[PDB]
């Protein structure tokens, strides 16, 4: 720590404070993650074990470096590289003007490329967000923030009292199924496609019934036809009102037709229907992608 | 639906043999031996069934013990607060809501205290380079049991009752990675229950013939028909409950014709 200069605050994650620092010896500038642990509480916590030990394994341009663990006696601390600033600051700043489509798709193929890459190496991120997106004056956008990251060498099993996101929540986490999936991840991120788009949330709820309703009210309210198994699901309800399923032309207007057909098949209600990474960044939408940078 | 379970398998295939405890290491461990790991390995049986933990959250543990037993010496009064240690981070890794540390030392009858389990806690973690998504016995079984044909209640607990008893004895099972023991331990819950045998899909998908798995499978049988004699039997009264089908009642059989 004693070749580490202290910059500024940068944030708040899913355990301790960060700040933009640099290495007075090499001049890399770096994200200094500090989780305090005094003596007292639980140790280590839960959600520092998962980041560290699931992130040593993922190298990838599209998933942040973690590049040293400094380990002390009453404090911890995780060593990230710098990345410019997150998306939904991005985003806000963008605000207005829209973030170009090139740019979107561009942000989406790379984000696809680091989902694949986690779920072929067995990890299920769960809490991607636009926070939790970082960017680079270069074009590039990474994951980040892996501390309710699991491992699905065994079915990750599902929360209940939760603490994950809302508006990027799967619709079968909200019906109540046992089990967390890779399709979890497709569902937000194809969120996140539909929010750079159309330069607001999705599906912005307050809790998880006023969550459903407004999945429910842009996609149709699920039947057995394109969702078998979802009337006999725990938190499903046959006083659910049945709504029709909107024209996706008049949810995402600004996007193409190629673009529409990938968000609609990362949007399936059913999870085994529902496009994996891998055969997302094979789809006709990316045939043109191409790599500009961002006004940041 | 899958996509990815034929890059997931050979992944953990690769992680295997790298997150490998060294074989004979309990020979140059000075103060304890392989009898004293089956009483530690059966108390965290029991720690699990108390606090209701997952049946993953106990292969971890073994193997967080087994990686620091391997590079670091230990001597008899310690060696439960390496295994305390190691079932808080295997908790904290595997479960969504792990026991405090508070109980974590009541379950010790205040042998350490909870400095000793939470300075331990962060030994560990240093020998281990932070490095615990490991594959388990019980992950690989998981992944065998898609290629059940058809699924089995009784095949899947006693599959997994064969795998908890090779946790207790590193006598035999630390000379095999888990993919091996998962094998053995799935052809004979197969062969005792129905008759079938380890299947051509498992022998594609693996490379492992039945043949290459007779060394592994001849030590589970008798592990198997000795098991009601073990010093150890706290996996056998846990896989007596009906929640697993009571599957440990159920007699091995005396043959397997290999
Ligand atoms: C909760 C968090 N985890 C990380 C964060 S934030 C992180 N952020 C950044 N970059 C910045 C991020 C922001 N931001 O608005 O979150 C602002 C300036 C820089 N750069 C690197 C990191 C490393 C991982």
């Amino acid at each position: 720590m004693e070749n580490f200069q202290k910059v500024e605050k940068i944030g708040e994650g899913t355990y301790g404070v960060v700040y933009k620092a640099r290495n007075k010896l090499t001049g890399e500038v770096v994200a200094l993650k500090k989780i305090r642990l005094d003596t007292e509480t639980e140790g280590v916590p839960s959600t520092a074990i998962r980041e560290i030990s699931l992130l040593k394994e993922l190298n990838h341009p599209n998933i942040v470096k973690l590049l040293d663990v400094i380990h002390t006696e009453n404090k911890l601390y995780l060593v990230f590289e710098f990345l410019h600033q997150d998306l939904k600051k991005f985003m806000d700043a963008s605000a207005l003007t829209g973030i170009p489509l090139p740019l979107i798709k561009s942000y989406l193929f790379q984000l696809l490329q680091g989902l694949a890459f986690c779920h072929s190496h067995r990890v299920l991120h769960r809490d991607l967000k636009p926070q939790n997106l970082l960017i680079n004056t270069e074009g590039a956008i990474k994951l980040a923030d892996f501390g309710l990251a699991r491992a699905f060498g065994v079915p990750v099993r599902t929360y209940t009292h939760e603490v994950v996101t809302l508006w990027y929540r799967a619709p079968e986490i909200l019906l109540g199924c046992k089990y967390y999936s890779t399709a979890v991840d497709i569902w937000s991120l194809g969120c996140i496609f539909a929010e750079m788009v159309t330069r607001r949330a999705l599906f912005p709820g307050d809790s998880e019934i006023d969550q459903l309703f407004r999945i429910f009210r842009t996609l149709g309210t699920p039947d057995e036809v394109v969702w078998p198994g979802v009337t006999s699901m725990p938190d499903y309800k046959p006083s659910f009102p049945k709504w029709a399923r909107q024209d996706f032309s008049k949810v995402v207007p600004p996007l193409d037709e190629d673009g529409r057909s990938l968000l609609s098949q990362m949007l399936h209600y059913d999870p085994n229907k529902r496009i994996s990474a891998k055969a997302a960044l094979a789809h006709p939408f990316f045939q043109d992608v191409t790599k500009p940078v961002p006004h940041l | 639906v899958p996509d990815y379970h034929e890059d997931i398998h050979t992944y953990l295939r690769e992680m295997e043999v790298k997150c490998k405890p060294k074989v004979g290491y309990m020979k140059k461990q000075p103060d304890i031996t392989n009898s004293m790991r089956a009483i530690l390995v059966d108390w965290l049986v029991e720690v699990g069934e108390e606090y209701k933990l997952q049946n993953e959250t106990l292969h971890l543990a073994v193997n967080y013990i087994d990686r620091f037993l391997s590079s670091m010496s230990v001597l008899r009064g310690k060696l439960q607060l390496v295994g305390t240690a190691a079932m808080l981070l295997a908790s904290k890794f595997e479960e969504i809501y792990p026991p405090e540390v508070a109980e974590f030392v009541y379950i010790t009858d205040d042998t350490y205290t909870k400095k000793q389990v939470l300075r331990m806690e962060h030994l560990v973690l240093k020998v281990l380079t932070f490095d615990l998504a490991a594959p388990t016995v019980n992950q690989f079984l998981t992944q065998y049991f898609l290629h059940q044909q058809p699924a089995n209640c009784k095949v899947e607990s006693l599959a997994m009752f064969l795998g908890e008893l090779s946790l207790i004895d590193a006598d035999p099972y630390l000379k095999y990675l888990p993919s091996v023991i998962a094998g053995a331990a799935f052809h004979l819950a197969l062969y005792t229950v129905t008759g079938q045998s380890w299947p051509e899909s498992l022998i594609r998908k693996t490379g492992y013939t039945l043949e290459s798995l007779k060394p592994c499978l001849m030590d589970l049988h008798q592990t198997y028909l000795k098991a009601p004699q073990h010093a150890q039997q706290s996996i056998r009264e846990k896989y007596k409950n009906s929640k697993y089908h009571g599957v440990s009642l159920l007699n091995p059989p005396e043959t397997l014709n290999l």
